[PDB]
């Protein structure tokens, strides 16, 4: 019914590995860049 | 420029205004004012300079005459080395849309007086030069940044 079966699971593996690693990486870079904002500090200093 | 310094160095001596805080000015004392001169205006840390119609000799003497107060210990002979300041890639943005125009200062950490490259760096700055709306060369100026401006 599904000759592929095997090769498909062999893929799932490869996919899970790349996946996990590449998501981790991206997550860093996302944070990294965004840091600039999340670290940001602001003050309201009028002239009074 | 002040704000520039204040973030460029932040948490270091260089990140301070030369005019000082508003508080400090309000409360500095006959005391501290003394102390500065006291601790800071000292011979080794000074240079008597002159140029014009004067002979080194004559000058040098007058100095020998008023620049008295000889140092006892060795501390008074020691030139205090300053704790260096940390450069920090960052920014500070003071927004006021009621301000007619806007100012922007961008910079990188420098090498310090000593380093020779300071010369090159200058040669560079010479290429990007400077400009104000009254330069006459206008669109023909040589500084690419100028022209475009
Ligand atoms: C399970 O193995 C798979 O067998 C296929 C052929 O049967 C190949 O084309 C795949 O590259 C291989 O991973
Ligand atoms: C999130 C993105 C995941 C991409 C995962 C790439 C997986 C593709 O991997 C595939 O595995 C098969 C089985 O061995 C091979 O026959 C194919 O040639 C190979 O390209």
């Amino acid at each position: 019914a599904e000759p592929e079966h095997d090769q498909r699971k062999r893929m799932g593996l490869k996919m899970l590995l790349i996946s996990a690693l590449l998501t981790s990486l991206l997550y860093y870079m996302k944070r990294h860049k965004w840091s600039v904002l999340k670290s940001r500090k602001m003050a309201y200093r009028p002239p009074k | 420029f002040d704000y520039l310094h204040a973030t460029a160095f932040q948490g270091t001596a260089l990140a301070r205004t030369v005019e000082g805080t508003t508080e400090n000015i309000k409360h500095l004392t006959r005391a501290d004012l003394a102390s500065y001169i006291d601790t800071h205006f000292k011979a080794p840390r000074m240079v008597l300079a002159a140029a014009g119609g004067i002979s080194h000799k004559e000058l040098v003497d007058a100095a020998r005459q008023h620049f008295s107060g000889v140092s006892f210990t060795y501390k008074e002979d020691a030139v205090p080395i300053l704790p260096r300041c940390r450069f920090t890639g960052s920014e500070i943005r003071a927004r006021d849309d009621a301000l007619p125009v806007a100012h922007v200062a961008l910079a990188v950490e420098g090498p310090g007086w000593a380093d020779p490259d300071n010369v090159v760096l200058h040669v560079a700055n010479a290429i990007i030069g400077r400009y104000d709306r009254t330069f006459g060369g206008g669109k023909h100026l040589s500084s690419r940044l100028a022209a475009l401006a």
